[PDB]
């Protein structure tokens, strides 16, 4: 997955 | 340019945090978690040896049926 952090 | 986008909220806190670095549950839209509300998840959920959705509810990884869980580079990030 890409990351979870915006 | 943008002033700001519109309003989103801390699942946990209530806080604004649209256009701010924060956690995006992947299969949740609306579980965005402020980093000081990650970091308690971080420490609460450590000692189990996996850190899941700050919600408690194990959200899977898109496409998967397990829980999505941090990587240690995010939970690098978010305890700096
Ligand atoms: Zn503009
Ligand atoms: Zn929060
Ligand atoms: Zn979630």
């Amino acid at each position: 997955r890409p990351s979870v952090i915006t | 340019s943008l002033a700001t986008s519109a309003p989103l909220c801390c699942t946990l806190c209530h806080e604004r945090l649209e256009d701010t670095h924060f956690v995006q549950c992947p299969s949740v839209p609306s579980h965005k978690f402020c980093f000081p509300c990650s970091r308690q998840s971080i420490k609460q959920q450590g000692a189990s040896g996996e850190v899941y959705c700050p919600s408690g509810e194990k959200c899977p990884l898109v496409g998967s049926n397990v829980p999505w869980a941090f990587m240690q580079g995010e939970i690098a990030t978010i305890l700096a």
